[PDB]
């Protein structure tokens, strides 16, 4: 299976350098063009840079001059050193792989990492329930966290039918909330137990809420 | 610079097409289900189907555009699809095409949540009211303490389109002090969509 | 009317040894008047690999016929690929002058390279 696997993303200092990297296995690697593509809040995908199967480099204009993009056919990574970072340079980010035109020929993406140039610092969230009061709605509220991302799952992973996690919302503080609810049958309140999981990766944080009628 | 529509819908089982317009070079489409996730390639090389994409997706390109048409709509097409192209002098995407899979009405299943006994013992109280499982997207919420309107105090973030059943799900949260929330008694969100002849209140009292 | 544009769509073509490589190019207006020509590398270095105006390059067809008049196609096929092949190849606009043609605009150029 191809794979691309994406890390030194995170917090940033504004002002400061990263260094991502893509870590390409399950195809023969130097045949390819790599390419890094972002997306920052509300906006759509942006070309950031690529390194074409001979070498070649192209870089979008918002990084121009800040960008540097290599490979290792070696060690079938791609490198994506960005300088000088702002805040217009939020976002997440993707590596991809091209068949030899560009951004017109990319048949595999990787899974995407946030990178978030900001002086904030790093905080887990609080998680409360949204408690259920033959239909019923509960649900976890996640509050309080930087930076993005946290993913939420239900039952560990056993309960999906139903379940809808909400966008995150920025706050005045500067921190993140969210809301999952799921919906169930009002007469499995008394015997099934719903636990939200919550991972917050920036924090190293995971919590388990249990949610309960009253 | 590719220029795609901003939106296009269509019915279940329906034939649609999206057009892109502005390079000469080769063209992929990708799909993203929602913001910030990984695309899948449609189709890439102008024409070329993944082996795992499904056959009702397929392109064409000649001239200065291509257009990508899917035969045979489904619920899980709901996405945002972007053209991307190198010209031959520099590598882009378009804006984004969403596509709304069409449907009947629904009208919102409401549910009122008063904010928990630990968020208030730290100083804060969250309000939370879900609107769940409607559609079209457009809706309205209002919250109302003790008779008075809310401005200010509330924020609101709405699914995608679901992919099985085509419709919306919203929230919103009204977000009081501590002390601000023990004034008053009667907490009501108010909304209003076209599946409701008139609008539902949903209303708790704090305490009971 | 937009300046002409020379569109090579292909940033890289991967050939095994013997077979035909397909480099495409397209030029975006006919106006002004003068041949393509394709070069390997760019330097003033270069090698001519082919001309539309004129000359003998045995391993070399042209995809389209560049004498129709409203051709736009310059994609060529080099035959028999070797190892000596691989590099840059550009496809170049040319426009008349005194004493000769003079280049006027390049395409971005595409990779050839040999497995």
């Amino acid at each position: 299976a191809v794979t691309l696997d994406e890390s030194g993303g995170g917090l940033q200092t504004p002002g400061g350098a990263l260094s991502l990297v893509c870590k390409a296995s399950g195809f023969i690697f130097s045949d390819y063009g790599m390419n890094w593509v972002r997306q920052a809040p509300g906006k759509g995908l942006e070309f950031v840079a690529q390194i074409t199967s001979g070498s070649r480099t192209y870089y979008g204009a918002a990084v121009k001059g800040r960008a540097t993009i290599s490979r290792d056919n070696r060690q079938s990574t791609v490198k994506l050193q960005l300088n000088n970072l702002r805040a217009e340079d939020t976002g997440i980010y993707f590596c991809a792989r091209d068949f030899g035109s560009g951004v017109g020929s990319i048949d595999a993406w990787g899974n995407g990492t946030e990178v978030i140039v900001s002086s904030a610092s790093t905080k887990g969230p609080s998680v409360f329930p949204l408690a259920p009061s033959g239909t019923a709605a509960l649900g976890c509220l996640v509050k309080d966290y930087f930076p993005e991302p946290v993913t939420v799952s239900w039952n560990s992973g056993a309960l999906t039918s139903g379940v809808h996690t909400f966008p995150a919302v920025l706050q005045s503080s500067g921190l993140y909330s969210l809301s999952s609810v799921v919906t169930v049958p009002s007469s499995s309140l008394g015997t099934q137990t719903y636990i939200c999981n919550v991972n917050h990766k920036p924090s190293n944080t995971k919590v388990d809420k249990k949610v309960e009628p009253k | 610079a590719l220029t795609q529509p901003a939106s296009v819908s269509a019915n279940l089982g329906g034939t649609v097409k999206i057009t892109c317009s502005g390079s000469r070079g080769r063209y992929g489409w990708y799909q993203q289900r929602s913001p910030g996730s990984a695309p899948v390639t449609v189709i890439y090389r102008d024409n070329q189907r993944p082996s795992n994409i499904p056959s009702r997706f397929s392109s064409s390109t000649s001239g200065s555009t291509s257009t990508l048409t899917i035969t045979g709509v489904q619920a899980d097409d709901e996405s945002v699809y972007f053209c991307g192209s190198y010209d031959g002098s520099i590598d882009i995407f378009g804006a984004g095409t969403t596509l709304t899979v069409l449907r009947t009405v629904a009208a919102p299943s409401v549910f009122i949540f008063p904010p928990s006994d630990e968020q208030l013992k730290s100083g804060t109280a969250s309000v939370v009211c879900l609107l769940n499982n409607f559609y079209p997207r457009e809706a309205k919420v209002q919250w109302k303490v003790d008779n008075a309107l809310q401005s200010g105090n509330s924020q609101e973030s709405v699914t995608e389109q679901d992919s099985k059943d085509s419709t919306y799900s919203l929230s919103s949260t009204l977000t009081l002090s501590k002390a601000d929330y023990e004034k008053h008694k009667v907490y009501a969100c108010e909304v209003t969509h076209q599946g409701l002849s008139s609008p539902v209140t949903k209303s708790f009292n704090r305490g009971e | 009317e937009e300046e002409l544009q020379v569109i090579q769509p292909d940033k890289s073509v991967l050939v095994a040894a013997g077979e035909t490589a397909t480099l495409r190019c397209t030029a975006t207006s006919l106006i002004p008047v003068g041949p393509i020509q394709w070069f390997r590398g760019a330097g003033p270095g270069r090698e001519l690999i082919y001309n539309q105006k004129e000359g003998h390059f045995p391993r070399v067809t042209t995809v389209s016929d560049l004498t129709k008049r409203n051709n736009m196609d310059f994609s060529i096929r080099i035959g028999a690929i070797t190892p000596a092949d691989a590099g840059t190849y550009y496809c170049v606009k040319f426009r008349k002058g005194s004493p000769d043609d003079v280049e006027f605009k390049s395409g971005a150029g595409t990779e050839l390279s040999v497995r």
